[PDB]
């Protein structure tokens, strides 16, 4: 078995005019991997939440629309496109903050699953809030934390 | 005088932003010129800690060390200018952005805005580099 | 940047900087920075160190500054002498000098008009694209209509 | 395979199958605008209506 590495160009820099190339890089990444590799600094951050989501429907979408005129689209049934998502594997660099929520000390993964956790219930008061979460739950069930202390 | 101690000017009752009427009382008893420092950023970036800074002591505003949000609403520290006569420094110290526990996401723009139209010094505090995500 | 040593003040001016050239390529880019050129015409930068061992960054208020790094201590002295220097009073149209009522009064006036409605909501990126495409999608469907009932 | 993931990607991205979501000062005009017109129209029924 061969492993492949793909490396990225960085999102968000500030030198670079085509802003719009950076959900590309994106987009590409969730396509071509079975590993999915998300590198954050320090913490968890709501708009890296919410770039994962806009993302990944951006990516089902794109998906779609190069399915009904491809041949290897017929080769299987019941399968969603969800099912051939990566897998999720979010990397926390320089990590210092206390691993502790609520009074109660939580693994590396529990901080993932309570920071994607959807609020229970179905009020309006929610539906903001789970919308990313929802989409993240349904793309990428097999998620895994890693924190990294700085080097 | 002054606030020896800093004291909640805007919370957040259920989701909605309130003002602390204690705290507004012992501003508009302020007589002296104000001015007016705000911090605003992403939540866990050290905000808190540096406005203590500014009022030049080790305590203040409180600070927390967890993965969790700490700072909620805007608080406020009337402090003597430590260099005008006559004049008093305002710090705001702000909740954080881009809580992960946060339902009231659209508060966070509540908070920044306020902060911004409150203030005559805005301090924008980031980590690391200039993101692209930070100037939009 | 580009082979040169700036100032953290130069490196703030180089990511704010726009891009000459008119364009559609740097509208996007030109964009944000038009407006923050506009509205923040005086602007400072501080950087600020790591500012002890990640194993002290959680008590870091009750640390003497001998247990901090040297420059973090330096750069937070130049940070507060900067603002207390250069910070001016509040200030309001009429040439008005902002005390404490004043201030108190425009904490009402904001508070309240934020809770009536008046400041605008950063909607999901994707909630966006389905009100956009719903929206084309109901034309489309009353401009069809429209054909096969006049035919 | 790979290969060709990455060539039909590549190319339908090339060809405008990715969506594109415009900026924010537009993004807030068509918002509050639209709003506008509501707003206007609302008045102008309730102006007649009286
Ligand atoms: N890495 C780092 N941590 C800091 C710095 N300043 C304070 N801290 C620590 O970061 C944690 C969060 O600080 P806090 O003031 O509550 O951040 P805030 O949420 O933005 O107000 C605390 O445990 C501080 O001791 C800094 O400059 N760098
Ligand atoms: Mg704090």
């Amino acid at each position: 078995h061969i492993l492949v590495l793909l490396d990225t160009e960085g999102l968000g820099d500030v030198e670079k005019g085509d802003n719009q190339n950076d959900s590309w890089i994106f987009a590409l990444a969730v396509l071509l991997s079975s590993t999915f590799v998300y590198n954050s600094i320090g913490t968890i951050n709501q708009q890296a939440m919410d770039q994962l989501y806009y993302v990944t429907e951006l990516t089902h979408r794109i998906r779609s629309k190069s399915s009904p005129d491809e041949n290897e689209n017929e080769v299987e049934d019941s399968a969603d496109f969800v099912s051939f998502f990566p897998d999720f594997v979010w990397t926390l660099r320089d990590f210092s903050l206390d691993l502790e929520a609520d009074g109660q000390p939580l693994t590396p993964d529990e901080y993932l699953t309570y920071s994607l956790k959807l609020k229970k219930g179905t009020s309006q008061k929610d539906e903001t809030f789970n919308l990313p979460r929802l989409c993240i739950r349904k793309f990428f069930p097999k998620k895994k934390c890693f924190v990294f202390d700085r080097p | 005088i002054h606030m020896t101690g800093p004291m909640c000017l805007i919370e957040n009752t259920n989701g909605r932003l309130m003002a602390n009427p204690e705290a507004l009382k012992i501003l508009s008893a302020i007589t002296q010129p104000m001015v007016v420092v705000a911090i605003v950023g992403l939540y866990r970036t050290g905000k808190s800690y540096l406005m203590n800074k500014l009022a030049g002591k080790k305590k203040g505003f409180s600070l927390g060390s967890t993965v969790q949000s700490h700072t909620k609403g805007i608080w406020m520290w009337c402090v003597p200018h430590p260099k005008k006569p006559g004049h008093i420094l305002v710090l705001l110290d702000t909740e954080g952005l881009g809580d992960v526990e946060k339902g009231d996401n659209q508060n966070d723009s509540w908070i920044f805005a306020l902060a911004v139209l409150l203030s005559s010094t805005f301090v924008y505090n980031s980590i690391g580099t200039i993101n692209q995500q930070a100037m939009d | 940047a580009d082979g040169q040593p700036l100032t953290p003040d130069e490196y703030l001016t180089y990511s704010l900087k726009l891009k000459k050239g008119t364009s559609q390529k740097d509208e996007t880019f030109n964009l944000p920075r038009l407006c923050i050129r506009k509205f923040f015409p005086k602007k400072k930068c501080f950087v600020f160190d790591r500012p002890v061992h990640r194993r002290k960054l959680a008590q870091l208020e009750k640390l003497q500054d001998e247990e901090l790094d040297p420059e973090f201590v330096q750069q937070v002295a130049d940070f507060c002498s900067y603002i207390f220097s250069n910070s001016k009073t509040k200030t309001l149209s009429g040439g008005i000098q902002v005390n404490g009522p004043r201030l108190e009064s425009l904490v009402l006036t904001y508070v309240n008009a934020i809770s009536s409605g008046d400041l605008p909501c950063m909607e999901n990126a994707v909630l966006a694209l389905a009100q956009i495409e719903n929206s084309a999608a109901v034309q489309k469907a009353i401009a069809h209509y429209e054909q096969q009932m006049g035919q």
